[PDB]
Formats: structure tokens, C-alpha cells, sequence
């Protein structure tokens, strides 16, 4: 079967750091293909040295900031039948995207009956939070009422839940953000906590 | 106050100017160019080299101390003042040049906030004499087209420059309290 | 026998860059034939190796036997920095007596001028502005190879020349914004374009009406017609010539409506108004006569008080600005009962200075909740004037 | 005349829209009152103001409202007699900022949750410049008072805020305000009454019920009327859709009745029966009560003795001693007797352990009343004992 035009999307998981992202074919193909990615970046060249965990990750490492260049890249498929390619160009800020924080913890209070303490943490590959100032997104909702509610947070790493009910149990989903650079990440992978009931 | 509450609303200025300067970015591309909303156009630049760049390093951005950055910002700032009020002049539109005067008093009172708070910091620096060649900046005789280009890639500067600054300040507040 | 006419010679041609406008001028040899033959002479222009685009003649006849030197012009339809252009004339003599044959003259040898490059402009033409729905084409010179050309999300097909350059068919363009539409043509690495204007003529201005505050000055207002399309610098000028003074005032460039202002002259009474309309595209005149004793329009008098002696009831005086020592005045007087009754009255005037008035009353009562108000007018049958404050400043009863 | 200047320096600012800066006027002056307003920002002096004439209170102060910056304005008193300033004052914008009401107001049902009812709003163009504190309000349609939200439970800015612990089938109302975080400025209007009502909440609450032992007369099967009073509307928490009852008979046998209408028509027997009613909701059914007739031959079994009934305040009043071993339920009914007119028995329910309970009704004065209390025991009820009592 011939190649087929490819999917070309980049995500920029460390804003400081560099970026990586892979090619796929839409319909797949029996045989082994040869692809060949290269960047242009206006007037530059990039290597991109290859070394990731899963392949057609090549990791192109940033260089300058801020620099007000929209990035361009072109890939080339090979095959039997024939080749064919595909150029995407985007920007430095579109593509900014962190990764979703893991420990995500909550912890009732044993004075009021209505409060829940929430305490997650930041993802270990994002650098440091407190030189770029993230925004966290948290999303409490009871196990039966399908219905989440968005409430839009602040820098830091708590927040005091007051609409928690008193018999019933929550599960928060909280997301990454950078302060004004990117779009929203996934949400959290589970969260189960109890309020305090006396007896 | 000190610099605790001078900080936290020049941040907080910063942050208005910014939504502010991305509601007139998006009002001035729809209004001027039709090739220039709908579509990329990207062009190479080779008309606007006068103007500041905002192309800097890490390690060379993690090097200055609120010293260097804040005089580099102080002349962008002035320059890019500059550059809006030829804008100003150059444009004809009751609404969009009465909100562009309210955007450039805006950011001249920021800039006399950023001002008394480097006098407030305690730094034997007020105010070095800057630029009083580009002071004036008369419309030279050039074409439409290139002209507008001219401002497209100024706006895209401002914008850059506006990020830019809000990122060092951020640094600074992080450098300076914890 | 045969007769061949002479080969024609070039004399001197030129051009003019700006406009776009080919001159062309020769001299017939005219005295070496003393009878008045009719001469046809027809010019041809070709471009780009010899394409033959359109073809003209102009039938003329000597002048008893005398070389007559003559200019001839032609507009071409693309600008000259876009290919190279020869030029060529022949003639045919025409003679009444001659019953030979008589075949048409030699082609002169070949005459082209050459645009020189001497700015870096490469996009032709330069912020030029023709009527709406008019042909333009353009013409992009350049060293390298483009890609397309379009104006707006249209991509027009394109058509090659010569020598690495490309120009563009655009017929029936739609009518442009405040700001020119801009054309491009897509290069490798680069992109040149430039800005072209399309607008309507300026309408004639409807509703002249001019009025007077004082017979001091004039001031004028009306209204525009269909929209220029053309904001700017290249805005309308309205301008107002005067018949016997010569006066004339210009208008200052700043709206929905606007009013001009035009000194008085003493002892003039009679001005045809004319209104000239400045524009690239056309112009237009309208005139409309005027009487300054036909059209006078008085003031508010402000500044008026209520007082007087044990005597006869109040006389009224108001404080009206302005010069009227020659014609007198006509400001109607109306007192108000106790929101019963409000009576009507004229009173007449002479002419007074920059001062107060004098107005007499007679037969008033008393207090029985009074008011007053004032409106003034002019003796010539015109509009009235605004209303003033109310006052109820009455004298004292029993 | 003293120039009078102005003083209590005391005004707001708007959220970018024009704004006017108050001052007192103070006495009698009539001398070309008109003061003037200056402004400055300590690097640039903004265009001065003039008093109107009509109202010489408050003019512009801004054209551009900018926030974050110091504003430092003083009225000058000018007349004849001299000039003179003002005490000045020094304040930022961004604290008296009068923020406008959230609009869009609505309240949901989720998931059938009768504890829980949230509600969402949308927060204003401040919301990315200051930090909004909210204090919501919330009342009965009927009830003319308000109940207010602890402000400490909203406190911080949010989008959505869910009410807990409400009552059943009752509509509420809800309006809101904001202000800034710390407290440091003026409130806002009040927003637009959005309507809205509760969930179901099935009544946990047997309703009522009796029975008659009118003389059938077709040897054996006796009709008897099933008579029962209509739930209250707080007591029904919902539109009641239809009643359910449960006939109990002989072993292995029982019917029951799903009419809509409040009125069943039963046969009856020589044996002793056992009637329960179930009212069903649209969830379903509710808590079920107990009843047994006897009838056959059962005897007065303890009637009770002592009955009084006299008013004594504006309404009428039942009184009896505590018989014997003890009581279950209690009931008494009543009608008006006057000469040849059909008195329906209007009736009541009771608890055991309370021996004194006022009638609710529409009873009127000058009319005889003729209370029967009849008990209520485990095995039948007992004897009727009637008394007659007027009003007023
Ligand atoms: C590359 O991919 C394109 C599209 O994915 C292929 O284009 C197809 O060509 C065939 C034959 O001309 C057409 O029938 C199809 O409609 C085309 N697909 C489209 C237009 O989506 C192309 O053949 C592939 N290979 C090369 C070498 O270009
Ligand atoms: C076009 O004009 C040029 C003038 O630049 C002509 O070139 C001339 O040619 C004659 C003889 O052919 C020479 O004697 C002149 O010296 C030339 N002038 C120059 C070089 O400036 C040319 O012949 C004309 N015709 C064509 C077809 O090019
Ligand atoms: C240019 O094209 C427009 C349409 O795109 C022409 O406008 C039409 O004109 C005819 C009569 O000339 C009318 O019947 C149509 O209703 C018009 N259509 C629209 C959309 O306005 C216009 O006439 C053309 N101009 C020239 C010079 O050919
Ligand atoms: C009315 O005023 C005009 C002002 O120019 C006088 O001049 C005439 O202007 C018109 C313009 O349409 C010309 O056609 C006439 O030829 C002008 N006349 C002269 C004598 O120059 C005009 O004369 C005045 N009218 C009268 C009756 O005097
Ligand atoms: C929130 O509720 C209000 C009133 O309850 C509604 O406002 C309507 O908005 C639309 C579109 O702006 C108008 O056409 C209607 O006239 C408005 N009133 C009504 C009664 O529908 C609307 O449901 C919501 N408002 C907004 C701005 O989303
Ligand atoms: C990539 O490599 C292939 C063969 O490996 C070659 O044909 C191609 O020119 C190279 N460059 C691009 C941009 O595909
Ligand atoms: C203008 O009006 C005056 C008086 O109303 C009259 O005498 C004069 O003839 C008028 N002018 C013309 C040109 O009719
Ligand atoms: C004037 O002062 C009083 C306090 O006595 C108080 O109403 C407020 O601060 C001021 N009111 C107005 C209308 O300025
Ligand atoms: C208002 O009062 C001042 C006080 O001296 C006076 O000078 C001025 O003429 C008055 N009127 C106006 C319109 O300012
Ligand atoms: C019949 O039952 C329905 C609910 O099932 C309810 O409208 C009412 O109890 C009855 N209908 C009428 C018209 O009374
Ligand atoms: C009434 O009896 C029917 C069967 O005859 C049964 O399905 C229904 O559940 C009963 N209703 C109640 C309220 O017990």
C-alpha cells in the first residue's frame, strides 16, 4: 500500500528546555519505511540528536528565547510504492504544554464537617514553578453527580474546599498550566477522600 | 510601602496592559489588511532593524541583577512609546485612535510607576539621559505597504517585549523575596 | 509608373514615467511636393518581439507644400517599466491627378527607449488611483522566479514576459475600503507588493443653505452625496469663490457636518456662492444665490434684567450682540397669566449698538404669578430665534 | 463671605466608566460658587475640572480611568473674597472599584440530590484585576425576610457555589453582590431575583387515616367508607399523583387499590381486617401506617372519661384525663349543629402522649360545636364521647 499523507502535531512539554514530538501514517503499512525529518528555523540548521525511549522522538533542544521566529518543520516518508511528505510550521508558544501532575492527595479536616484540604504536587519533569509561576485548575466533584464544576485557581499548591458535602465522598482532577504561555494539559489520574463524621 | 505592594502592582498593571494590548492586536488585525487576519503571512523581515529586539539567553537573562534588565526595559519601553504615538498619528479612526491613546497613556503611567519604583529601590541610577535622536521619530516618505508591515512587526515586538518583561518580573520576585 | 512615398524618419521620442503616456513626434518632408495630397499616416505598437497589440491612423494632409512639425500621444494600457516598446511610422500619399499606382511607404528603422533602473521599486505602478470597475494591470520586474499573484484569497493566474517578469489580467475591480487593497506577488524567499486605491467620484453637494448669526460673516453647511472611498490625504477640498470681491476661503480638513466662514464686505449685499469640489477623480460645482438681508438668523439676548421706576409697569431691555444699526427688529413680546392665559404682541425697535435695548410696556397688573419671555426676530420674513430664561421679577401690588 | 472650602473628602471610582468625585457643599454662600478639581500622578498633571453650576458637587475627574497608580485630587474653594484649597488625599483606584452584579443566574438539579443545590454565575470583566468575595441571599417566595450565607464560607472568588441543606418543594429566590477581597471599598447593586425550585424528597410521613362502622344493612358485607385528609403541601414535598392501600384478610389472601381519586369503596366481612395506606411519590413509595377494626363485637374497652372543652382564648380548646394503661393515637372531630343542617365530621390527627391540642380549622362564634374525641388502641378504638362548647 502507498504512504499516505502523515500527522504532523508538536507539543512542547518544557517550556526552558527543548521540544519533542513524533510522525504517524494514517493507515498502516506491511512493510518497514525510512522517514527523514529535518529544520530550517528561517536561516539555521538542527540536529536533534536522537536518543528517546520510544522512536521518531529526536528531540529538537531550543537555543534562543523569545525570539519571534515561527519554527518549521518538513518530514519525508519513504516506500516501494512511492514517497511522499509533509511540511507543519507553528510557533515557540503555541505548542507549550505541560505534563499533568502526579501525588495528588486530599485530606479532610476533623473541625469543620463541609471543609476538604486538597494538596497535590508539582510534575517532576516541569522545571521550577516558582521561577515561571504555573495555573492550576481544580475540578471537585462528588462519585453520583456526573456534573463537574470548574473553578479556576491561583498560584500555590493548596486550596480549601467549602462546598464539600458531609456524607458523601469527592474526586479531584487538577491540570497544568504555564501563567499566560500555552493552552491546558490532562487532568490528575484519581483522587478519593472521606469528610469527617462524628460518632 | 517599600517594594513589597510596588512589586505586586506593576505586576499587576503589567498583566492589564497585556490583555489590553492583545484586545487592540486582535482589533487592529481585523481592521487593517485583509491579507493579514484570515491568512499566516509571515514575511521575512527586512524593513524594521531600528527598533529593540527582545532575543536574549538564559544564562545571559539569569546573569543581571534588577539592574541591567530594568535600564534595558526603561529604553524599550521609551522607544516603543515612541513607535505608538508615530502609530497614533499615522492613524485615522475615531474608536480605534481613542483607544489607542487610552493604551498609551496607560502605558506612560506605567512607565512613570516603573520609574518611582527603581527612585524607590534605593539604586544611584533615577533617570539617564536617553536616546534624543529618535525622540521625535518623523514619518519619513516611504510606501502604504510598507508601512503597515512596519507596524505589524512593531506590535509583534511590543507584544514579545510585553512577555518578555512580565517573565523578568516574575524572576525578579522570585529572586528577590524568597 | 509608380510613385513610392518617402521613408519617414524619427525625429525625437520620450515619455513620461510618472503617468505612463508614450510621445511621438515626426516631421513630414513636406517640401519637396507642392500639391496638397492627402497623406494617411497610421502608427503601430509592438512589445515583447514584435506582438502587434493595437493598431492606429491618423489621416491628416500637408500644408501647402511645408514641413509642419506635429505631436501625437498614446496611453498604453501597462506602465513603461514593464517591457521594452519600438515604435515604427509609414505613410501613404494620396494624389487626385495620378491615375498610377500609388503603394504605401517603407517602415522607418527601428526606435526603443530603455527604463533604466535607478530606485529599488519593483512593483509598478505607485498609489495609483482610476475609477471602480476599471482595467489595471500590473507588473512585477524582478531577477528571480515567482510563485503567484493574487490581491485578497483569490489567486489570479499569472502571465509571463520576456525577461523574468510577470504581469497579472484584473478586470472589474470591486470597490475598496478605507484603507487601499494591496496586491502581492508571492516570491521564493521574498514578497513585493504595493497599494492601489479605487473610489467614486465626488457627488454634488445638495442643500446649500447659508445663514447668518450677525451681518458680520457667513458661515454655509450641506451635506456630501455618495461616499469617495478616499479618507485621508486624499481627501475632498470644498473651496467658496466670490463674485465681485474675489475672496475665497479654504477648508480645513479635521465629520458628520461642517460650516465654513466667509468675512463680510460692506456695501456688497449681492454673492453667488460657488462650491469646487477638488478631487483626482472628478469635480463638481454648484451654485446657489444668497440675500445678507433675506437671510439674517438673530441671537439669544442674555444678560437681561427687570426693573423700574414707581412709574408705569416693567420695560424690558435685553442685551443683543452684534451689528444691526441699520436695520431695525421685530422681537415679538409674550407675558403669561397663572398658567391661564398667555398674551400675544409685537413691539418695534431702532438700531443700537453693543448695549442694551429699550423696550416700553404699558397697562401690566399685578403680581397674580406672572412670567415673562423674550423672542426676537429680523423685519425680512425669516426663522425666529432661540427662547431665553424665564424670569418673574414683578413690582410690588395694592 | 468665608470661601467655605469643602471637606470629607469622600468619593468613588467606577470600573473604567466616567466618574464624578463628591464633595460638600456646605452653607449659604451665593458668590460665584465655583470650585475646581485638580488632578496628578506625581509626573503628570491631568487637565483641571469646573464646577457645574446647577449642582457644583461633583465633575470628571478622568477620562481614562487607569488603576494601580497614585491619584492625588483636592477641590480649591474660588470666590471674591480670596482663594483657598482643600485637605488633600491620597487613594488608589483599584481599591474603591464598584464592580457590576453577576448576571445569569440559575440553579440545576444534578442527579435527584435533595441536600445539595448548586448554582453558577458569570463573573464580571474585574475578575482578572481584583479578587471578588461573594454573600449570597437566599428566602422563601412566601417569607418576606431574608437569610443570609456566612461570608466566611465565600470568601474567595468562584465560579460555582452549591447551597446545602434546604427544604423540600419550597422555591427560592437568589441575588448576589461583590466587592473587593479585603473590604477596603464600596459594594456593588444587587443582581436580578433568579427563580428556582427543589428536588422531590419523598414525604417520610404516614398520612392520616379512618374508617366508619356504619349499620350495613345486606346481612354481612358492610360498606365501609375510607375517608382521608389531603397531605399538606410541606408535608408532600410534590404534586400528589395518586394513594396506595394494602387490605389485609385471612392467611394467603390480601388486595389493594390504586385509585387517583381520595375515596375507596371496600367490602367487608365477619372477620377482622387490617388496612394500610402507602402514599407513592414520583420516586417512591412512602412510609405506610396501621389501623385495625374489630367491629364485630368489640366492646367500649376503657372509653375515656373527664371531657372538657371551653375556649377561653379566642379559640376553641380540648382537655381529658390519661386513661388506664396507655394510648396509641388520638383523633377527635367535630361539626356545627344548628336546626336541620348536615354537619361533615371534620377531624385530626394527634400523638399518644399529648392529652391538651387545639383544633385547626375555620370555625366561626355564635355556633354549636359538638367535639367527639374517640381513642385509639391496639385491638379497636373505644366509645365516642361528645360535648358541646361555644366560642365567643
Ligand atoms: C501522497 O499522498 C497523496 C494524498 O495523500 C496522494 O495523492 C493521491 O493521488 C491519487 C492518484 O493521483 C489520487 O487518486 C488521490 O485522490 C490523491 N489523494 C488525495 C488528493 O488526497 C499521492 O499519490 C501520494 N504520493 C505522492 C508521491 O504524492
Ligand atoms: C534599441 O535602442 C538601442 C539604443 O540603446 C539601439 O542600440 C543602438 O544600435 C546602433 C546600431 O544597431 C548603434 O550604433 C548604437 O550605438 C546603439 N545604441 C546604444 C548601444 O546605446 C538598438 O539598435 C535599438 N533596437 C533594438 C532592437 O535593440
Ligand atoms: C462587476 O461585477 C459586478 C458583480 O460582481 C457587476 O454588478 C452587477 O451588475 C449587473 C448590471 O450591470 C446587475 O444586474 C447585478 O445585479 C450586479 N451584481 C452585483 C453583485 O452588484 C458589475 O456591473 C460589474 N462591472 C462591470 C464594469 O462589468
Ligand atoms: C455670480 O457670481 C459668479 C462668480 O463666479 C459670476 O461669475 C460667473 O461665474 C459663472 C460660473 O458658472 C460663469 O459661467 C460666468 O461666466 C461668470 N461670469 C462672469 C461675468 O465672470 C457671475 O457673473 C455672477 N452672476 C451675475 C449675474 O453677475
Ligand atoms: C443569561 O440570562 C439572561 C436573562 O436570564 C439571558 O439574557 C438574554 O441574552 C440574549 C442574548 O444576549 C438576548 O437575546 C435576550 O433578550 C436576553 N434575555 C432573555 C430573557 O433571554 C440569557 O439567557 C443569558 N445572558 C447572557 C448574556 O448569556
Ligand atoms: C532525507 O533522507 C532521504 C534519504 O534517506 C533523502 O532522499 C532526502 O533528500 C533527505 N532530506 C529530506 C528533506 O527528506
Ligand atoms: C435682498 O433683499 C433686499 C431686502 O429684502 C432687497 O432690497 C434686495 O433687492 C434683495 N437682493 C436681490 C438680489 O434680490
Ligand atoms: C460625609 O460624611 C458623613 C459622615 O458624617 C458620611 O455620610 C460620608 O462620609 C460623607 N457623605 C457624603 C455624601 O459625602
Ligand atoms: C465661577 O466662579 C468664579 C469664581 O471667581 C468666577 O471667576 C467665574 O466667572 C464663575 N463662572 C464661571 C463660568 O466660571
Ligand atoms: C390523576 O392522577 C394524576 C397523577 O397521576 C394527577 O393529575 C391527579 O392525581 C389525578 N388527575 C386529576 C385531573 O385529578
Ligand atoms: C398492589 O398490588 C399489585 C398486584 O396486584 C402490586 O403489583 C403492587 O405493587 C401493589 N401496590 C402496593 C402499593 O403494594
Amino acid at each position: 500500500l502507498p504512504p499516505r499523507e502523515p500527522v504532523l502535531s508538536c507539543r512542547s512539554n518544557t517550556y526552558p528546555k527543548g521540544f519533542y514530538c513524533s510522525w504517524h501514517l494514517p493507515t498502516p503499512t506491511y512493510i518497514p519505511n525510512t522517514f527523514n525529518v529535518t529544520v530550517l528555523h528561517g536561516s539555521k540548521i538542527m540536529v536533534c540528536e536522537k536518543d528517546p525511549a520510544l522512536k521518531n522522538r529526536c528531540h529538537i533542544r531550543y537555543m534562543h528565547l523569545f525570539s519571534t521566529i515561527k519554527y518549521k518543520v518538513s518530514i519525508s516518508v519513504s516506500n516501494a510504492l512511492g514517497h511522499n511528505a509533509t511540511a507543519i510550521t507553528f510557533d515557540e508558544f503555541t505548542i507549550v504544554k505541560p505534563d499533568p501532575p502526579e501525588n495528588v492527595v486530599a485530606r479532610p479536616v476533623p473541625s469543620n464537617p463541609r471543609r476538604l484540604e486538597v494538596t497535590w504536587q508539582t510534575p517532576s519533569t516541569w522545571p521550577d514553578p516558582e521561577s515561571f509561576p504555573l495555573k492550576f485548575f481544580l475540578r471537585y466533584r462528588p462519585l453520583i453527580l456526573d456534573q463537574w464544576q470548574h473553578v479556576e485557581l491561583s498560584d500555590g499548591t493548596a486550596h480549601t474546599i467549602t462546598d464539600a458535602y458531609a456524607g458523601k465522598e469527592y474526586i479531584i482532577q487538577v491540570a497544568a498550566k504555564d501563567n499566560e504561555i500555552g493552552t491546558w494539559s490532562d487532568w490528575s489520574v484519581a483522587a478519593h477522600a472521606t469528610p469527617w463524621t462524628e460518632e | 510601602p517599600g517594594p513589597g505592594p510596588s512589586i505586586q502592582k506593576t505586576y499587576d498593571l503589567t498583566r492589564y496592559l497585556e490583555h489590553q494590548l492583545r484586545s487592540l492586536a486582535g482589533t487592529y488585525l481585523n481592521y487593517l489588511g485583509p491579507p493579514f487576519n484570515e491568512p499566516d503571512f509571515n514575511p521575512p523581515r527586512l524593513g524594521a532593524e531600528t527598533l529593540p529586539r527582545a532575543t536574549v539567553d538564559l544564562e545571559v537573562w539569569r546573569s543581571l541583577n534588577d539592574k541591567l534588565r530594568l535600564t534595558q526595559n526603561y529604553e524599550a519601553y521609551s522607544h516603543l512609546l515612541c513607535y505608538l504615538r508615530g502609530l497614533n498619528r499615522q492613524a485615522a479612526t475615531a474608536e480605534l485612535r481613542r483607544s489607542l491613546a487610552h493604551f498609551c497613556t496607560s502605558l506612560q503611567g506605567l512607565l512613570g510607576s516603573i520609574a518611582g519604583v527603581m527612585a524607590a529601590l534605593g539604586y544611584p541610577l533615577p533617570q539617564p539621559l536617553p536616546g534624543t535622536e529618535p525622540t521625535w521619530t518623523p514619518g519619513p516618505a516611504h510606501s502604504d505597504f510598507l508601512q503597515k508591515m512596519d507596524d505589524f512587526w512593531l506590535l509583534k515586538e511590543l507584544q514579545t517585549w510585553l512577555w518578555r518583561s512580565a517573565k523578568d518580573f516574575n524572576r525578579l520576585k522570585k529572586k528577590m523575596q524568597p | 509608373v509608380s510613385l513610392i512615398p518617402d521613408t519617414p524618419e524619427i525625429l525625437n521620442l520620450s515619455a513620461d514615467f510618472s503617468t505612463s503616456t508614450l510621445y511621438l513626434k515626426w516631421n513630414d518632408r513636406g517640401s519637396v511636393f507642392p500639391h496638397r495630397s492627402n497623406v494617411i499616416w497610421e502608427i503601430k505598437v509592438l512589445r515583447k518581439e514584435s506582438m502587434e497589440l493595437v493598431k492606429l491612423v491618423t489621416h491628416n494632409t500637408t500644408l501647402n507644400g511645408k514641413d509642419t512639425l506635429h505631436h501625437w500621444s498614446w496611453a498604453s494600457d501597462m506602465p513603461l517599466e514593464c517591457a521594452i516598446h519600438f515604435v515604427e511610422i509609414r505613410c501613404y500619399i494620396d494624389n487626385l491627378h495620378f491615375s498610377g499606382l500609388e503603394e504605401w511607404s517603407d517602415w522607418s528603422p527601428v526606435k526603443n527607449i530603455s527604463w533604466i533602473p535607478d530606485s529599488q521599486t519593483k512593483v509598478f505602478p505607485q498609489d495609483k488611483v482610476i475609477l471602480v470597475g476599471s482595467d489595471i494591470t500590473f507588473c512585477c520586474v524582478s531577477q528571480e522566479k515567482v510563485l503567484s499573484a493574487l490581491i485578497g484569497h483569490t489567486n489570479c493566474p499569472l502571465i509571463h514576459l520576456d525577461g523574468e517578469n510577470v504581469a497579472i489580467k484584473i478586470r472589474n475591480i470591486s470597490v475598496s475600503a478605507s484603507s487601499g487593497t494591496n496586491v502581492v506577488f508571492t516570491t521564493e524567499d521574498n514578497i513585493f507588493g504595493t497599494v492601489i486605491f479605487a473610489g467614486y467620484p465626488p457627488d454634488t453637494p445638495q442643500q446649500l443653505n447659508c445663514e447668518t448669526h450677525d451681518l458680520k460673516e457667513i458661515i454655509c453647511s450641506w451635506n456630501p452625496g455618495r461616499v469617495t472611498a478616499l479618507v485621508g490625504p486624499r481627501a475632498t477640498s470644498y473651496t467658496l469663490v466670490e463674485s465681485f470681491s474675489g475672496k475665497y476661503v479654504r477648508l480645513k480638513r479635521a465629520n458628520e457636518s461642517y460650516q465654513l466662514l466667509f468675512q463680510m464686505l460692506p456695501n456688497q449685499e449681492i454673492y453667488n456662492f460657488t462650491l469646487n469640489a477638488h478631487n483626482p477623480l472628478g469635480r463638481s460645482q454648484s451654485t446657489i444665490l444668497v440675500n445678507i438681508t433675506e437671510k439674517v438668523y438673530p441671537h439669544t439676548p442674555t444678560s437681561f434684567k427687570v426693573k423700574d421706576i414707581n412709574s408705569t409697569a416693567v420695560k424690558l431691555s435685553w442685551h443683543l450682540p452684534g451689528n444691526f444699526a441699520k436695520i431695525n427688529f421685530l422681537c415679538e413680546i409674550e407675558i403669561k397669566k397663572s398658567n391661564s392665559v398667555q398674551e400675544q404682541r409685537n413691539v418695534t425697535i431702532k438700531g443700537v449698538e453693543n448695549s442694551s435695548y429699550l423696550v416700553a410696556l404699558d397697562k401690566l397688573n399685578p403680581y397674580t404669578l406672572y412670567t415673562f419671555r423674550i423672542r426676537c426676530s429680523t423685519e425680512t420674513f425669516w426663522k425666529w430665534s432661540k427662547w431665553s430664561n424665564k424670569k418673574q421679577h414683578l413690582t410690588t401690588e395694592a | 463671605l468665608p470661601p467655605e472650602k469643602p471637606k470629607n473628602l469622600s468619593c468613588i471610582v467606577n470600573e473604567g466608566k466616567k466618574m464624578r468625585c463628591e464633595w460638600d457643599g456646605g452653607r449659604e454662600t451665593h458668590l460665584e460658587t465655583n470650585f475646581t478639581l485638580k488632578s496628578e500622578w506625581a509626573t503628570h498633571k491631568f487637565a483641571d475640572c469646573k464646577a457645574k453650576r446647577d449642582t457644583p458637587t461633583s465633575c470628571t475627574v478622568d477620562y481614562s480611568t487607569v488603576y494601580f497608580v497614585n491619584i492625588e485630587v483636592w477641590v480649591e474653594a474660588e470666590n471674591a473674597l480670596g482663594k483657598v484649597t482643600s485637605d488633600h488625599i491620597n487613594f488608589d483606584p483599584v481599591y474603591k472599584v464598584k464592580p457590576n452584579p453577576p448576571h445569569n443566574l440559575s440553579v440545576i438539579n444534578s442527579e435527584e440530590l435533595s441536600s445539595i443545590l448548586k448554582l453558577t454565575w458569570t463573573n464580571p470583566s474585574i475578575k482578572s484585576v481584583i479578587i471578588l468575595k461573594y454573600n449570597i441571599q437566599y428566602r422563601t417566595k412566601d417569607a418576606s425576610t431574608w437569610s443570609q450565607i456566612p461570608p466566611e464560607d465565600t470568601a474567595s472568588t468562584r465560579s460555582s457555589f452549591t447551597v446545602q441543606d434546604l427544604k423540600p418543594f419550597t422555591e427560592y429566590v437568589f441575588r448576589i453582590r461583590c466587592m473587593k477581597e479585603d473590604g477596603k471599598g464600596y459594594w456593588s447593586d444587587w443582581s436580578e431575583e433568579a427563580s428556582g425550585i427543589t428536588y422531590e424528597d419523598r414525604p417520610s410521613k404516614a398520612p392520616s387515616f379512618w374508617y366508619k362502622i356504619d349499620p350495613s344493612h345486606t346481612q354481612g358485607y358492610r360498606t365501609v367508607q375510607l375517608v382521608w385528609k389531603t397531605l399538606p403541601p410541606f408535608e408532600a414535598n410534590g404534586k400528589i399523583l395518586d394513594y396506595e392501600v394494602t387490605l389485609t384478610r385471612w392467611k394467603s389472601h390480601l388486595q389493594n387499590y390504586t385509585v387517583n381519586a381520595t375515596k375507596l369503596t371496600v367490602n367487608l366481612t365477619n372477620d377482622r381486617y387490617l388496612a394500610t395506606l402507602t402514599v407513592r411519590n414520583l420516586v417512591g413509595k412512602s412510609d405506610a401506617a396501621v389501623l385495625t377494626i374489630p367491629a364485630c363485637d368489640f366492646q367500649a374497652t376503657h372509653p375515656v372519661m373527664d371531657l372538657k372543652a371551653f375556649p377561653k382564648d379566642n379559640m376553641l380548646w380540648v382537655e381529658w384525663t390519661t386513661p388506664r394503661e396507655s394510648v396509641k393515637k388520638y383523633i377527635l372531630e367535630w361539626c356545627v349543629l344548628s336546626d336541620k343542617a348536615p354537619c361533615i365530621t371534620d377531624w385530626q390527627q394527634e400523638d399518644g402522649t399529648v392529652h391538651r391540642t387545639y383544633l385547626r380549622g375555620n370555625l366561626a362564634e355564635s355556633k354549636c360545636y359538638l367535639i367527639t374525641v374517640t381513642p385509639v388502641y391496639a385491638d379497636g378504638p373505644g366509645s365516642p364521647e361528645s360535648i358541646k362548647a361555644y366560642l365567643k
